[PDB]
């Protein structure tokens, strides 16, 4: 399970209401029970939570992949998380409605999610689409086809950068601010990307903002590997502000991400060493 | 032949599970396929098979039918001109040939 | 007549192209490279890192940078996961914190 | 092949259902996979490419009618292959000149490939025939003369 | 208000640095007069409330107007404000970037309809919906 | 003066055109050919596949 | 950093042979880098450093 957090917690813990589902018994009595939900992927959006290809099992526990499910929860609270996710809610006879629509497109396997000023930009490799979130009503998201050739690569192959998306459309990188598509590798590094990714394992393939620095690379496993690693080794990084494109290096990198160094390195003072000395004690790179 | 079945009532309560099971008077190979008259109340698994499993659900009367075919081999008359074009829907694809 | 090469940064790798149809401000492969509209330099390097003595026997797999929690104070910390479990560290000493 | 090329990052491929009673790759190494009707059998052969381009009177730098004396073509390719050059002219603008000659500019060995033409009006042609071919023309660059008219 | 401390009944104080309320409108020389949410509940203009945003890095420090639209920043995810005239919902806040974020609460101010923001890495001036890098 | 021919894959195959009225890096006729914007090469052949 | 094919088309003949001499460029900070130079007498290989 997504097992969140709690901002006034020190534990971990599984989401409130996940599973709970509102089934109305004779005579229309309602009631409320709680199955086996598997998700693969969870974002924030709208002050809302999503789910990706949802494990959606019920009474008589043979499993349904419903791999084009697609649910969304009520808005947040004060220093909490949302606390439904059922859509047969108000049946037990005004504002905070989830549901789902179970696309239709090819390949399925909805693997991303992204949002982008206020619009959401669902990737499934194929067919990607729209989020065009309502204040209040019967259909409070309205998803319309955008593309019937375009979609992403990996679970988290895409960023925003300037109000667009880097996007791996499976043959380039795209870069659309909605409603248009553009090529940032149409006949410079195609050949090149498609080569390198396409020989040890493409799913591994990732993205990060260099915000720091106006960068967004694409890391990638190197092209010596064994095929059942996922470090990726090599990065294709490319500036958003001169359109160049470089190639660079990393760690045998897992993930990545943004934070702030230790204290030694956060700014320390000089009345702080009282225990450090000039003997470098596993300490040299400062 | 006619099919009969040794199960015609039951009570169940919601929670209850029960199991049914269909047999024709030939001891053949055939295909099956259940059916309910009234939406709900019921969740069915592996329709396909001679033992079904339900599990009430809700209140109300229902009536369960297990409709037995003779599945047989045909040909069709997809000619060139008229080949298939193998639309896609919910991963479900499909034939739209004419005539057919 | 005149033979200038300057903005050398102004456009970087450019593969898959006739390299003697380029320009000269152009190249056919770099690494470790990075570019600012009239200059090239080498890109920063890469160096280890240990918030404590503990994490440095640990194979992570994603993370975040929670920069507020009830508890702590006005300090930020990580939520780090691994294959069978979920740490916390906030450079004074790592915590399990999966839930039980 | 150890390591073909690839145009995906999963590695898709594009394939057709052909008539010949099987299936068909469309975009693959040299080979093309011709039908006669004679025998009744599948013939497979080398892909045969050709270019074509007419009636280059050289307007854009001296007057069309003038004779021009065609000596080189100095292009400028890249990879490896075997190209098949072929060129010729008239004395008209109208007419698909007749060919004059035909050279091959094997790639790493030869510069140039050598034509002698006087013709007004000259037609180059390029055809690829080999199988172990990956070569690439980005440009040309032809070596030429002016004579006369009329 | 930005960060607010809403303490209750049972008064250990819960901190909810995403919370945001807006009071009624002004009088003849005078300020607001009502913050309360939980009003019209006794048994019709005039209404309050909050949005309890949900971003990164929180702190919702800063705030500042563009052309009737807010701007919010908290050093990560800005938002926009977009108040109606009178209905349930008043404003409503769409997200706007995912990066941009103001550095210190008063590191903004309106220029030339649009904002002269610090993103953490240098300086931005978006008119709305685009912006620039002035260094 | 001078006389360069380049880009011969900017543009392709213009045909129901007087060859004698178009650029250095056209054609009148091509077959098997793949341009990318600077360059010409054989395209890909054809295999079969089961 | 790599750039093969320098034909400078743009000042004389590519099929002309060019003399090298120098390469004076304009850096800024300090360091030590590592120049590299070669060539062929084709324009399909990637020339051997000399």
């Amino acid at each position: 399970t997504p097992q969140v957090k709690e901002f006034e917690s020190e534990y971990f813990v599984d989401l409130p209401g996940w599973g709970e589902q509102t089934v109305v018994d004779n005579d229309g009595n309602p009631s409320v029970k709680k199955f086996n939900w598997k998700c693969e992927r969870v974002r924030s959006f709208n002050n809302r939570l999503f789910a990706l290809n949802m494990r959606e099992a019920n009474a008589s526990g043979v499993t349904t992949n419903y791999p084009l499910r697609l649910r969304w929860s009520n808005f947040a609270n004060e220093n909490k998380a949302p606390t439904l996710w059922d859509d047969f809610a108000y049946d037990r006879v005004e504002n905070g409605y989830a549901g789902y629509i179970d696309l239709a497109d090819s390949n399925g396997s909805l693997i991303d999610i992204l949002p982008l000023k206020d619009y959401l930009f669902v990737y499934t490799e194929f067919e990607t689409y729209i989020g065009s979130p309502t204040n209040n009503t019967y259909q409070p998201l309205m998803f319309k086809k955008l593309f019937n050739d375009s979609g992403i690569l990996a679970p988290e192959c895409v960023v925003e950068v300037e109000g667009s998306h880097f996007v791996v459309t499976q043959n380039d990188v795209i870069l659309h601010n909605g409603a248009t598509k553009k090529s940032i590798a149409s006949n410079r590094v195609k050949n090149m990307l498609i080569n390198e990714v396409c020989l040890v394992n493409p799913l591994a393939t990732r993205v990060h903002l260099h915000q720091d620095k106006k960068e967004v690379w694409v890391l990638y496993v190197g092209p010596g590997e064994p095929k059942e690693s996922f470090a990726c080794t090599k990065a294709a990084v490319w500036n958003y502000e001169f359109d160049t494109w470089s190639f660079r290096t990393i760690p045998y990198a897992q993930c990545i991400g943004l934070v702030d160094p230790p204290v030694l390195e956060r700014g320390p003072i000089w009345s702080d060493f009282q225990e450090i000395t000039w003997d470098d004690p596993s300490i040299k790179e400062l | 032949s006619s099919v009969t079945l040794d199960i015609v009532s039951a009570s169940l309560d919601v929670g209850e599970e029960i199991v049914i099971t269909a047999t024709a008077s030939p001891e053949g190979e055939y295909s099956y396929q259940w059916s309910v008259d009234k939406t709900g109340y019921v969740s069915t698994t592996s329709v396909t098979g001679k033992s079904i499993k339900l599990v009430a659900l809700r209140k109300g009367e229902i009536n369960v039918t297990c409709t037995v075919s003779q599945m047989t081999q045909k040909d069709y008359d997809a000619f060139d001109d008229y080949p298939w074009y193998h639309a896609v829907i919910s991963n479900c694809a499909v034939a739209t040939t004419h005539y057919e | 007549a005149l033979y200038p090469i300057k903005s050398l940064g102004a456009v970087g790798v450019i593969a898959d192209q006739a390299p003697t149809d380029l320009a000269p401000n152009a190249f056919t492969n770099a690494i470790n490279a990075r570019f600012v509209e009239q200059r090239v330099f080498k890109t920063g390097g890469n160096a280890p890192l240990s918030y404590v003595d503990e994490d440095k026997d640990l194979t992570p797999l994603s993370f975040v940078s929670m920069p507020f929690d009830y508890y702590s104070a006005g300090n930020s910390f990580l939520v780090v996961g691994t294959n069978k479990k979920l740490y916390k560290l906030t450079d004074e000493s790592l915590t399990d914190i999966s839930r039980k | 092949v150890w390591r073909k090329d690839a145009t995906n990052f999963r590695q898709r491929v594009t394939i057709v259902g052909s008539f010949l009673k099987g299936f068909y790759q469309v975009d693959v190494g040299a080979l093309d996979y011709f039908y006669d009707r004679l025998n009744d059998v599948v013939i497979e052969k080398p892909l045969e490419m050709r270019l074509e381009r007419t009636g280059i009177d050289f307007d854009n730098v001296t007057n069309e009618w003038n004779q021009k004396h065609i000596n080189r073509f100095r292009p400028q390719t890249t990879g490896s292959g075997t190209y098949i050059f072929e060129a010729g002219g008239s004395q008209f603008s109208n007419e698909y000149g007749h060919p004059h000659t035909s050279k091959t500019y094997t790639i790493g060995v030869d510069r140039h490939v050598s034509v002698r033409l006087n013709h007004p009006y000259l037609f180059y042609n390029v055809i690829d025939n080999d199988v172990n071919s990956n070569a690439a023309i980005n440009g040309l660059t032809i070596e030429f003369a002016v004579g006369g008219r009329r």
